[PDB]
């Protein structure tokens, strides 16, 4: 006999449902209503009291009478795990959403489950070139690590994936599994089309990533559930399968942005800032199950929003503990024209260590730290007095800094739409050498504008003898 | 003559930086505005908060 | 019936409203019909409040709950030495049960007034510029104050490594028994910390308590509270421990989200009122104890993390008041190449001189000073104008002796390594040295008397001060190394 | 008395009204008072039931009747709105007789999902030459309008209508762009002459224009775009293309708060709720290109957003910002220098143009916009006088022409065909030789040397659209004569 | 659809004004500057004028209005010539003293603005509809929204203002009957402009007639100043 | 002389709050304004028909840092008729009382000062 209920309240994506029968569904369930349109799916918040549960819709409530009916489904929102889920788009419900027929999968795991033992931990120091001069210079990601892409609107936090995505994930080997949390519905259409035209998707074929969507036209119940089911794929591959993956979340805040326009209908006392109180914790759970364990290795490459480029947001300033791996993005440095915009100062890693990068590889990037900083230092004197003030050694600083910044600056293939320059792909042995040379002082006669926007260090003295024929 | 000669600029430098310096105050007054804004909203929420206290 | 039993009436978020429990006390334990224990904050006629230590999807309305009858405590002892417990004193590392000595309370009154002791015992750093600027002392609580990612577990860290002079000892006075807490951390990084310490043979005298943001909101509050309980332990047994927080920012968000989710009315930013009587109830618990309780004594090292900078916040202000000083830690000074980024300026010690080393107070004496007036010559020569004598000669010994301060993460110096370089320093036999030889400098410097003049390291070691015979002997090998290449 | 389809009000007050009956309603369902008043059962809960009020509530008295509408709020949507005025409910009210719909739309749609979609690739001319070539529209697109008071925020939306009269009067329909303008928060002359100004211009037959003034219930304020964007949504589905313009999105957000205040809902940031994230992005996402099975129909949309003091790092601003494809700042100090549009080159972005922008554009213009962004850099830091040497100078000069270049008066759109050739120029240098108050003449003097002579080159970017590589060499020598004269 | 679709000049009497900064026709216009630069002097003029020109009535409300000033000006305006007891008097007064509670505080504006409305549908004139401070007008709601219960929204101001600032701005305006222009200053809170009551009340205003002092101090009257002075119908 | 309006106001949002009435700006309950206003509206000047009589007010309020921005001392200003603005820093030149001429300033004027003083001053 399936347990039956009626609707008490309906406010937004709160519905409070409750059951005639002494026998109640536990928390994180889900239950699901017979609609014209199809089927409404529920989940458990909270045990109100009196055979009186909450719970959150997982779409639209329009259309939902007091007192209708109600069948629960006996297990929490479960989604198909496995190689069938490959290739295919699945919904923040665990169904297929690309017309392409029902994921005939062999098992089917619920979103909801509990983070890795601290004896599960494997910790490891192996770096991971991308091929991105201002990462691998200063911030170096780590094989099966966290990466996190923080930055205001329009900074560059979802171009720096793709990027990643067309560097790493074809000569990767492994899985892949892309989630996109509360975006542009657009964004993942075309990310659709990338992945059939580089083959990385193939309908007839096989494929070597999986896409699940929760974007931000989805309610807000969905924005916050879209982020698990994603999730619950990878860790399969993970332990199941013991395979390498690459779990890609764009963006992650809006998992917390999703659950703090309910966390007041839940009836929580906001903490500061509107955040519901528990912020901490299931942004804990979250990232405690995102990470690499004794049965396999996943690197994940979240992007995380920063509201009003407010970095001391709770939002954000909880995130950056959950990762091995930091790259901010300042849109004070995308406006002038640098791309990525990436802030060498505040970027940091666990790898920036010479015991892993080498004592060389440590030596220069903090060259490129300290003159970067000095220049820093005196930008109030600059806008108020300017260099003539500044002495001879402070001025020699500048002018190098200048070119140090210019040269951080990286056409991106998938960027090229926008640059209107081919992509550049340096290696980071290239990378090192290259700036060393200009700390050196081995280039200070080529003028600035030939760092700009130039990928090997060879191009910029190419660049530079172009730019005397131009002159007259 | 050398002397005219750094007074002239010593005027000139002065000039530009009282106007860089200036154009700075005005730049600097407006982010005193939405700080000043933000202490008396922020100020005001705890109190909001601490009186919709029920049960 | 109810008295020892209860039902749920609702729960939720960590949280449940049972019914009954008419004779159980405040803060007490308690075990639900699932398994999941939790724990009794608010006392009503209607019903009692209880927080969860597990998740709250077990728990359902109608269930039955059971009382312990005990306050909530932790298994104490040597026996935990080398393990890595939870809240509660369970082991999480998977090497079998924890042999206990003994059971202490989580909530433990401080330490009488009468039963003190003035500070007097020094607590090695191993870092020079904090042994020879800001000393630590057995008995005292120096903060550790600053942003992220600039270094402040980096301080803690060295100083547990550094112990590893003495706990390998025969002689128990001298040893120093270190407890970190990490709270907060994702369990990734706590693997990674205890790896790191296994690496330096440091884990043997290292207790390690978890309390990962996973983990529930109950676990990260009570956490800091169960391990200083055991700490206190060695402090009672006329033993010296050694205890970290990091950090107390976390724990106070997480003493905020039982607060809130209790319904209890929210301070400033959501704050409960009493959240100050949380630090301050914790860091009185340590202190240095009479020679009739043990000559026992309890460190504190509390970890704080601010946002943009601003230590006028609420949180930092509120343990600033109670710590005995704080170490100071900017970013825009790690970048500078200020590492570890140290404010002197900001970063004081209340204890002084008294904690510190004698030998090392003699050849640093106005030095904290001298680096200030440093920072004033510093500030002023940036007009672009000409220096005399004066304020260049400062402004050039000033200058390196900020380079001299610079040591490598995972590196602790012993005294007998710290007083001869800060000796060269103070003095004036560094100022004809250019800045990028400083580095070398001090490693070179160090192997020359380790081959040569090694019987003055051997008496600074061992009597701890300077005598007429010993300043000159030292006086000499230090010109004589300077003539040297 | 029947408590299932009627019941009896219980209070009203703060703009809300708290009904008792209506057990058979649903969830934001349209209603009815004895006075006559529309509401919505925004919330139902289990005794009574939330209605807001889009009327005045000196209309809604306690204990009056209420019926059911038994449908959602709907707007009436289809070809017969084109030069017809209406408010939030699609009642006309410019007084032409009611409004000829095929049928009714939900107020409430759901974007379309992943699959029925294709990316843009439709170019979408503005007549502005600095916009259609830094940051230009796309069919599907959605390119955001945000700038400070009197920056001309509208008009760069208001020229797209009247340029649209080129292809709008042609016999071809996926040539045509209907246009959909929303003004909301606004003022009755504001908008009235606003009107009057479309039909001087004959481009009301091809607009349809919906209402809600700042005298306007709130409410209606915030139903506004939701209902006039399913009035557009129409033309997609049917194959043909559309253009909403919302003018302002911030104002709403403000009105909706006011609402959000009333029914008391936790404050946020700058007193905005958290969910007003999911206010303009349900509104935006319903704006896009649709496959080639749906219809191939599209629906532009251009949001607009008011800032104070130039800070684009507000909440509001950055919550849209994260959900157009692309910004087009307008700073105030640029327009007063005289440079109009006021476009900040360094803000302004378009996240899918080369795609949907002429190939013709995308080859004379090369990198213009990444050089603009340095342009600022070097030109605001040799502003103080200094002197600079020739690689910074040179691109000093080449920088200050194509500033001017990009300059336009309002009300005077160009063919795409007449901007290619004055951004080719630019890049090359021809204008540096140029005196700098002569770059506005020359423009209109360039252009009828063109049609004069090298006219057939203007007819083959027209058709073509593209540069071919003989072409490219036929240009050249045109301008470059021209230049040397 | 009674809204006009095109807007015109409304001639007023002062060069420095229709040349510079006119007025609109049923628009708003922003008086700034306090006493000292002879206010009151400046409005008791646009009555006469409009009076003799256009031959429309003026309408004068004070928001909480200081009960010193209200009573020199009642008096002042007997010795200009504006206000004639035996003969006939040009201009309607409504004060509303601050020492009264915030209900009719905010509710003066409306009072004034009806007898202004009055002349506009009946008789079809040019009316003038002074109101001083349009500052205190939002300060009154926020006090009244303040004891209702009402949640504060930025800064402290009321949700509900922006529908009230339209709900006395949008009343004021040209009909095809008569028309109505408002003359009301305005008060710079802490000298920003970023604060919303401010920045509300400038998104109605058409037009700004500044008063110096550093005007008046050169011996030019009226005090206002030409470069401040500016319109939104300045244009060819 | 009220000396100072400023602890009057805390006093009665102390009142107000213990009653649990809705809180403002700073705490303020929204009829603070419309406490000072009926309190300084009821000194004046009594024409000659009424007696004559008049009633002079210095209310005092004290500013925290100089911030004249304050809720509290905004009411004040606004309703007073010219302010007698002192300084701690010119206090400590010496020049005592401290009385920043550029600030203070008199909405009547000469119209209350001695004509023998007028032409000096
Ligand atoms: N003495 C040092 N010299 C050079 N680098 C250091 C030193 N100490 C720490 N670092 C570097 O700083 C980075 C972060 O250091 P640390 O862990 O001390 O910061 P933290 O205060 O713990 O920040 P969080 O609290 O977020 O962990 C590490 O990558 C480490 O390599
Ligand atoms: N390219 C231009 N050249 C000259 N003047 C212009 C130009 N663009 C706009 N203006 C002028 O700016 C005035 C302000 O109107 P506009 O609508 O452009 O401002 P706005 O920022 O859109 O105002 P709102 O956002 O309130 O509608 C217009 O009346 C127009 O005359
Ligand atoms: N590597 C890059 N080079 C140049 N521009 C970039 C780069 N990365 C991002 N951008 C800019 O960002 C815009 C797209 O924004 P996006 O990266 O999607 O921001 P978000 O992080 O908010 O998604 C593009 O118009 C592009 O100019
Ligand atoms: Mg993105
Ligand atoms: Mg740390
Ligand atoms: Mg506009």
């Amino acid at each position: 006999t399936p347990i039956t209920g009626k609707v008490t309240a309906v406010i937004g994506a709160i519905v409070d449902v409750h059951f005639e029968q002494s026998e109640l569904p536990a928390i994180l369930n889900a239950l699901e209503i017979k609609t014209p349109q199809g089927k409404l799916v529920l989940e458990v918040a909270q045990h109100l009291g009196e055979n009186t549960v909450r719970t959150i819709a997982m779409d639209g409530t329009e259309g939902l009478v007091r007192g209708e009916k109600v069948l629960d489904t006996g297990g929490p929102i479960s989604v198909p795990v496995g190689r069938e889920t490959l290739g295919r788009i699945i919904n923040v419900i665990g169904e297929p959403i690309d017309e392409r027929g029902p994921i005939k999968s062999k098992l089917r795991k619920p979103i909801h489950a509990d983070p890795p033992s601290f004896a599960e931990q494997s910790t490891s120091a192996e770096i991971l070139e991308t091929g991105i001069k201002v990462v691998d210079l200063l911030a170096p990601y780590a094989r099966g690590g966290k990466i996190g892409l923080f930055g205001g609107a329009g900074v560059g936090k979802t171009v720096f994936i793709q990027e990643l995505i067309n560097n790493i994930a074809k000569a990767h080997g492994g899985f892949s599994v892309f989630t996109g949390v509360g975006e542009r519905t657009r964004e993942g259409n075309d990310l659709y089309r990338e992945m059939k035209e580089t083959g990385v998707i193939n309908l007839e074929g096989e494929s070597k990533v999986a896409l699940v969507f929760g974007q931000m036209n989805e309610p807000p119940g969905a924005r916050a559930r879209v982020a698990l089911t994603g999730l619950t794929i990878a860790e399969y591959f993970r332990d199941e399968e013991g395979q390498d993956v690459l779990l890609f979340i764009d963006n992650i805040f809006r998992f917390t942005q999703a659950g703090s326009e309910v966390s007041a209908l839940l009836g929580r006392i906001p903490s500061a800032v509107g955040y519901q109180p528990t912020l901490a914790t299931d942004m804990g759970l979250l990232q405690e199950r995102i990470t690499t364990t004794k049965k396999g290795s996943v690197t994940s490459v979240q992007a995380v929003y920063v509201p009003a480029d407010d970095l001391t947001d709770p939002a954000p300033a909880t995130t950056f503990a959950h990762l091995d791996a930091t790259t901010v993005l300042s849109r004070g440095i995308s406006e002038l024209g640098i791309y990525p915009a990436v802030d060498p100062l505040d970027s940091k890693s666990r790898l920036l260590d010479a015991a892993v990068v080498g004592q060389e590889h440590y030596d220069v990037a903090s060259k490129v730290q300290e003159t970067l900083q000095t220049y820093k230092s005196l930008q109030d004197i600059i806008a108020i007095l300017g260099m003539d003030e500044l002495s001879e050694q402070d001025k020699l600083t500048v002018e190098r800094a200048r070119k140090i910044q210019r040269f951080l600056s990286q056409p991106f293939a998938v960027a090229e739409v926008f640059t209107g320059i081919p992509g550049k792909l340096v290696r980071l042995k290239d990378t090192v050498a290259s700036f060393k040379a200009v700390l050196e002082g081995k280039y200070d006669n080529i003028p600035e504008h030939a760092f700009y926007m130039v990928g090997g260090i060879e191009d910029v003295v190419a660049k530079a003898e172009k730019l005397a024929a131009e002159a007259n | 003559q050398g002397y005219a000669a750094e007074i002239s600029a010593r005027r000139n430098a002065m000039d530009n930086a009282s106007k860089n310096a200036g154009d700075m105050i005005n730049r600097y007054s407006i982010l005193y505005n939405r700080t000043r804004q933000a202490v008396i909203t922020n100020e005001l929420v705890d109190i909001i908060t601490g009186a919709s206290s029920l049960g | 019936n109810l008295n020892e039993t209860g039902r749920v009436l609702a729960v939720g978020d960590g949280i449940a409203r049972v019914f009954g429990l008419n004779n159980i006390q405040a803060e007490e334990l308690v075990e639900f019909s699932s398994g999941v224990k939790g724990m009794a904050l608010n006392l009503e006629p209607g019903q009692v409040g209880i927080v969860l230590f597990g998740s709250d999807r077990l728990v359902k309305e109608g269930e039955l709950v059971k009382r312990t009858g005990n306050i909530v405590d932790v298994p104490v002892g040597p026996g935990l030495l080398g393990r890595v417990v939870d809240a509660l004193g369970n082991p999480i590392d998977g090497k079998g049960p924890i042999d206990a000595a003994g059971r202490s309370r989580a909530q433990v009154k401080a330490p009488g007034i009468l039963p003190r002791r003035s500070v007097h015992e020094p607590v090695q750093t191993g870092l020079k510029a904090v042994d020879a600027l800001v000393p630590i002392g057995r008995g005292q609580r120096e903060l550790i104050i600053g942003d992220r990612q600039t270094g402040k577990t980096a301080v803690a860290l060295d100083t547990i490594l550094n112990q590893k002079r003495w706990n390998n000892g025969s002689d128990e006075s001298k040893k120093l028994y270190c407890v970190y807490v990490a709270v907060g951390q994702k369990r990734s990084t706590v693997a990674q910390l205890v790896q790191t310490l296994e690496q330096h043979d440091a884990m043997k005298y290292s207790i390690i308590v978890a309390a990962t943001a996973s983990e529930a909101a109950p676990l990260q509050y009570l956490a800091p509270f169960t391990a200083a309980s055991i700490g206190e332990w060695f402090r009672d047994n006329g033993k010296h421990a050694l205890i970290v927080y990091d950090d107390l920012s976390k724990q106070a968000v997480a003493y905020r989200q039982l607060s809130l989710l209790l319904r209890r009315p929210p301070g400033r930013e959501a704050y409960p009122g009493d959240v100050f009587y949380l630090h301050s109830r914790l860091l009185e618990r340590a202190a240095k104890l009479s020679e009739k309780e043990g000559s026992g004594s309890l460190t504190a090292l509390p970890v704080i993390e601010t946002q943009g900078g601003d230590v006028s916040a609420y949180i930092p202000t509120n343990v600033i008041s109670i710590t005995d000083g704080q170490i100071f830690l900017e970013a825009e000074l790690f970048y500078k190449g200020i590492r570890p980024a140290i404010n002197v300026g900001l970063s004081v010690s209340r204890v002084g001189s008294a904690a510190q080393v004698k030998a090392l107070k003699q050849v640093a004496g106005s030095l904290k000073l001298f680096l200030a007036q440093y920072r004033e010559v510093a500030a002023f020569a940036q007009f672009g104008s000409d220096l005399d004598a004066s304020t260049k000669q400062t402004l050039v010994r000033g200058e390196r002796l900020t380079q001299l301060l610079k040591q490598n993460q995972y590196s602790p110096l012993a005294t007998e390594e710290q007083v001869p370089l800060i000796y060269a320093g103070v003095n004036g036999h560094l100022d004809g040295i250019e800045l990028s030889r400083i580095g070398e400098f001090e490693s070179s410097f160090l192997s020359y008397l380790k081959s040569n003049h090694n019987e003055l390291l051997t008496e600074i070691r061992e009597k701890g001060e300077l005598s007429k015979e010993l300043l000159a002997s030292l006086k000499s090998a230090t010109e004589s190394f300077v003539a040297t290449f």
